[PDB]
C-alpha cells in the first residue's frame, strides 16, 4: 500500500 | 524510494519517561506540573493503543514480507492491498485522530 | 552446525586430530592430518567393523558409544554411535 | 575438502545431535587420568554471554540441579551476537564454556521452565514478549511470538507463574502497571485471566518481583513499589487485589512464602527484601512487618528461604553480602555469612533443593554457588513457636 | 588374597566376567569357568589383536594402557600383559 | 595344549605388579566411569474381500450386504431401490466369491425387484430366499440357474403387507425356518419346504389398522434368533416365531429414532449370554439392550444421519460390524468400546452404509456402502479367545444408569 500511504499524507496535506 | 506515510508506534520513546518520572515523583510525595501530569498518565493509559500500534508496525513488515514471498500474492493481493490502504488510512493517516 | 560441531571439536584442549569416519571410511572432514590418515581410517574402518561384528555378535545387547582408547602414548578418546567412531587422538598429561 | 554432498550426509538432521553427544562426551572425557558450614561451593561465568549482562532474573533449578536456565537480560556487551542469553549450565561437570548457549531477539527477562516441561522454557522480555523454547533436541530458536497488544504488556515481565497441574496449565504475566494475563500453557493466543490488579488505591500497581504461595494457593504476596505486599487473590469474591500489607519500603527485590517444613507446621510466613536496606519478616496475620531485619548497609535485594531447614533465609546486598540467618539458632546474628567478589549490587539469591548449598545470583553475569553444611534432622517446630513467642513478648511494653 | 578376595573381584561393582587370558590367545584360567573365558576373551582378544594389529601398523609398539572399550552395556578392557592380554567384560555404570 | 599349572600363579602373587597394575588402572578408570550425562536427553479392511463385477456389479450400488452363512463368506451385494446404471434386472445380488479369493461375486442371482436384505437357507446353498419389493421372500435355487426370481412367495398378510426390510434364516438344521423381520413390524417364518406364501406371520404388532412397520428389522447375529423387529421409534421388539414372546413383549429397544441395526452379539467366546439384542439409532447413534436390558445397553455413537444396519461378529461376541454417517463404519464392540469406531471400515469418501453384517466365521465385517464392493473389514485378532466378558458388562453397566 505504498502509492496508498502516499494518497493519504497527500489527501492530510 | 518510497515517499509516503509509515505506521510506526510512536509513543514508545517517551511514555515510559514520562511514567517513570512522574509516577515516581508521585509516590515519591513529590510534585509534577499540571499539564505533565494529565498528558503523561493520559499518554501511559494510551500506551496501549501504542502497543497494539507496535504490533501493528511488526504485523506491517511481516505484511510485506508475505506480499514479498512469492508469484501470486504481488500477482493476486489487490484484496490485501485494498484492505491495507483502509487499515495504514485508519491506523497511519490520522489527523488528530 | 558444522559451527559449533568443529568448535567444541578441535577447540577441545589437547586434541591433537579427530577422524570423523563414515562409512566410506575416509576422514575428509575432520582435524587430523588427512594424507596420513587417510588410508589409516580406512584400514581401521574395516578393522572397527571386524570390532563391531565382536562385540554385536558375541554379546547383541551391547553397542559401541565411547571408546576411550588410553594407549601408551595418546588418548584416542572415540566418540561413537552407530553412524560414526569419531577416532581422537589427543594430547595426555 | 569439497564437501558439500557430505554437508547433507554427514552434518544432517540427526547426526547434529551425534555430534553433540561427541562433543559432549568427548569435552566430558577431557576428564583423563594419566595413561601410563562456609565452604563456598562452585561459581559459574560465560566470558561470552554471560558478560558485564546486567540482569535482575535467572531461571535456578532447584529440583534437577547442575542445568540452570541464565536467562540473563542481555546487555550491549556482544552486540554481534542474538540479543538474548540464556545459559544452562553444567555443575556436575563444572564448566562454563559456551556449550549450552541459549538466545532470543530481545531481552530475555526472567525466562523460567515452562509447566510440565525441562527442555520447554518461557520467558517474558522488556515489552511482554513472551517466547518459548522446546528443546527436545539441542536447538535454540525461540519458537513462539506472543502477541503485544493494548490487552497484552509492553513492560518487563517481573515474575511469571505456573498455576495448576496437568489440567490447569495456567501462566500469569505481568507488566509494571501490574496488568495480568493468564496465559495458557498451550496455545499462547487468549490469556484467561487477562485483568488489571485493581486494588483500593492505584489499581495500576506498579508491582516489583511478586512471591507464589507454596501449595498453589492463590493468595499471592505481590512485591511492589514501596514495599506494598499486596496480599490477594487471582480469582473467586476478590479477583482484583484485596489488599495491602506493608511496612517495608522501595521496590521488592526479594520477597519468598513458606520453605518446605522439616518439622515444623505449616507456618503461614514469608519474607520481603528491599530499598529500605532490609529484609523484614511478615506472616498472615501481621499487617505491619513481624520482624524487621538488620537495614544493612546497602539496597538488601534478595532474599529467599532454604528447604532443609524451613526457618532460614539467605539474603545479599547492594555491597554483595550474602547472610542467611535462623532465628531460632542465630537471632540477631546470620547463621552463615559471606560477601561475593568484592562488593556490588547484586540482585538474586536462590536455595538449592537439597539444602545446604546455595546458587547466588549477581546482578552483572557471574554466578556464585556458596556451601553451608551446618544443618541436619531436627524439630525446629518447637523452636519455632518459643521464638514466636519471644517476638510476641518482646513486642510487648 | 585369593579366595574372599576372588569373589570380591569376579562379582565387583561393575565387573561382569574378568576373563583373563592365559597365554595370549586361549583364556583358561579365570575366576569362573572355561566357556566363559574361553570363547569371549578369545575371540574379543583374536578380533581386538586385528585391530591393535591395524593401529599396530601405524605405529608398532605403542601398545595399550588400558583399553576401557566403554561398550554400551558392559565395557570390555583390553590391557595387554607379558604373557596374556586382558580381555575383561565390566559394565560401564 | 597350552599350559599346566594354574594354582600358585594366583596363589604366589609376586606378579602383582602386573595384576595389581591392570586392576590399578581399572579401579582409577572408576574413578570417574562417567556415562550419559543429564542435559534433558532420556537414554481392517486391508484389501480382504470385495463384490463387483462388469456382469454383477457395473457401476451398481450395494446398499445390502448379507452374511449368508450358507456357502460363507460371501456378502451378497445386492441391489436395493436405485437407478445408478441398468444391467440385469430389479434386485440384483451379488455374494462376494471371497472363498474363491475374489473381488467379484461367487453367486449372482437377480430379481422380479429389489429386494430387502435376502439371505441363505439351509441344507444347501442354492434355494436362497429373501424379501422382495412386492412383500414377500422371494426365492430363487442357486442350483438350477435362474437369473431372475424363481418363485416369489404370496406378498399379502401373511408375508410383509407394508414393505420390506430384512430377511434370514431361523435357528439351526433342525427347526431352520426362513425368517423375515420386514417393514411392518412383522417377523414371518415360513418352512425351508415350504415358502409358497410365509406362514408364520408372527406380526410384532396387534391386530389393528395401521402400517407398524420395523426400520431393517434383522434378526439376532450369532444365531440367536431374537428377529428384532426395530420400528421407526426405537421399539426393537424381540419378534421370535409363536409363542408370548414373539414381538413387543420383551422388546430389547433403546435407539433413539428407528431401531435399524438389529443384530445381536454372537456366541459367547469369553463373554456373557451375549443376548444384546442391537437397535441402532436413526439419530446417528447405535443402543444395545439385552435379554434383561431393554434399553440402552451398549450405545455406540455417530454424527451424521441415521444409520442402517449393525450385525455383531461371530469370532467374537464383543467385536461388530456396524456403521455411521460418514463412510467410516463404526463398527462397534461393547468390550473394547461401546460407543465409538472402534472397527472403523474405511468406505468409499462418506458412503452410505446401507448395510452391515457379519458372517458366521467372524473377526471381520461384511458391509455395504455406497461402494458397490462388499467392503470387508478383517478385525483379525477379535477371534476365539479370553476377555470379552466386557461386553455384556458394559451392556449392562451402561444400562444401569
Amino acid at each position: 500500500v505504498f502509492l496508498m500511504k502516499q494518497q493519504s499524507l497527500l489527501a492530510k496535506q | 524510494t518510497g515517499n509516503v506515510l509509515k505506521l510506526k508506534v510512536n509513543f514508545l520513546p517517551e511514555i515510559i519517561t514520562l511514567s517513570k518520572e512522574v509516577r515516581n515523583l508521585k509516590w515519591l510525595g513529590f510534585r509534577v506540573p499540571l499539564a505533565i501530569v494529565n498528558k503523561a498518565h493520559q499518554a501511559n493509559q494510551l500506551y496501549p493503543f501504542a502497543i497494539s500500534l507496535i504490533e501493528s508496525v511488526r504485523t506491517y513488515e511481516r505484511t510485506c514480507e508475505k506480499v514479498e514471498e512469492r508469484n501470486t500474492i504481488s500477482l493476486l493481493v489487490a484484496g490485501l492491498k485494498k484492505e491495507v490502504q483502509a487499515l495504514i488510512a485508519e491506523g497511519i493517516a490520522l489527523v488528530w485522530e | 552446525e558444522v559451527e559449533e560441531t568443529l568448535k567444541r571439536l578441535q577447540s577441545q584442549k589437547g586434541v591433537q586430530g579427530i577422524i570423523v569416519v563414515n562409512t566410506e571410511g575416509i576422514p575428509i572432514k575432520s582435524t587430523m592430518d588427512n594424507p596420513t590418515t587417510t588410508q589409516y581410517a580406512s584400514l581401521m574402518h574395516s578393522f572397527i567393523l571386524k570390532a563391531r561384528s565382536t562385540v554385536r555378535d558375541i554379546d547383541p545387547q551391547n553397542d559401541l558409544t565411547f571408546l576411550r582408547i588410553r594407549s601408551k602414548k595418546n588418548e584416542i578418546m572415540v566418540a561413537p554411535d552407530k553412524d560414526y567412531f569419531l577416532i581422537v587422538i589427543q594430547n595426555p598429561t | 575438502l569439497t564437501e558439500e554432498e557430505k554437508q547433507q550426509i554427514l552434518h544432517s538432521e540427526e547426526f547434529l545431535s551425534f555430534f553433540d553427544h561427541s562433543t559432549r562426551i568427548v569435552e566430558r572425557a577431557l576428564s583423563e587420568q594419566i595413561n601410563i558450614k562456609l565452604s563456598l561451593n562452585r561459581q559459574f561465568f560465560d566470558e561470552r554471554w554471560s558478560k558485564h549482562r546486567v540482569v535482575s532474573c535467572l531461571d535456578w533449578s532447584s529440583q534437577y540441579p547442575e542445568l540452570l536456565v541464565a536467562s540473563y537480560n542481555n546487555n550491549e556487551d556482544a552486540p554481534h551476537e542474538p540479543d538474548g542469553v540464556a545459559l544452562v549450565w553444567n555443575m556436575k561437570y563444572k564448566k562454563t564454556t559456551p556449550e549450552y548457549v541459549f538466545h532470543c531477539q530481545s531481552a530475555v527477562m526472567s525466562a523460567t521452565f515452562a509447566k510440565f516441561h525441562p527442555n520447554l522454557v518461557v520467558g517474558g522480555t522488556y515489552s511482554g514478549q513472551i517466547v518459548l523454547w522446546d528443546n527436545r533436541s539441542n536447538k535454540r530458536t525461540p519458537v513462539q511470538r506472543t502477541p503485544l497488544s493494548a490487552a497484552a504488556h509492553t513492560h518487563p515481565v517481573y515474575c511469571v507463574n505456573v498455576v495448576g497441574t496437568q489440567n490447569a496449565h495456567n501462566l500469569i504475566s505481568i507488566s509494571t502497571d501490574g496488568k495480568i494475563c493468564s496465559w495458557s500453557l498451550d496455545m499462547l493466543s487468549h490469556p484467561q485471566d487477562s485483568m488489571e490488579l485493581v486494588h483500593k488505591q492505584s489499581k495500576a500497581v506498579a508491582v516489583t518481583s511478586m512471591s507464589f504461595p507454596v501449595g498453589d494457593v492463590n493468595n499471592f504476596v505481590v512485591g511492589s513499589e514501596e514495599g506494598s505486599v499486596y496480599t490477594a487473590c487471582r480469582h473467586g469474591s476478590k479477583a482484583g487485589i484485596s489488599e495491602m500489607f506493608e511496612g517495608h519500603q522501595g521496590p521488592i527485590t526479594g520477597i519468598h512464602c513458606h520453605a518446605a517444613v522439616g518439622a515444623v507446621d505449616f507456618s503461614h510466613l514469608f519474607v520481603t527484601s528491599s530499598f529500605d536496606w532490609t529484609v523484614k519478616l511478615w506472616s498472615t496475620k501481621n499487617n505491619k512487618p513481624l520482624y524487621s531485619f538488620e537495614d544493612n548497609a546497602g539496597y538488601v535485594y534478595d532474599v529467599m528461604w532454604s528447604p532443609t531447614h524451613p526457618a532460614l533465609f539467605a539474603c545479599v546486598d547492594g555491597m554483595g553480602r550474602l547472610d542467611l540467618w535462623n532465628l531460632n539458632n542465630d537471632t540477631e546474628v546470620p547463621t552463615a555469612s559471606i560477601s561475593v567478589e568484592g562488593n556490588p549490587a547484586l540482585n538474586r539469591v536462590r536455595w538449592t533443593h537439597s539444602g545446604r548449598e546455595i546458587a547466588v545470583g549477581d546482578s552483572e553475569g557471574q554466578i556464585v554457588i556458596y556451601d553451608v553444611g551446618e544443618q541436619i534432622a531436627v524439630p525446629r517446630n518447637d523452636e519455632w513457636a518459643r521464638f514466636g513467642r519471644t517476638l510476641a513478648e518482646i513486642n510487648a511494653n
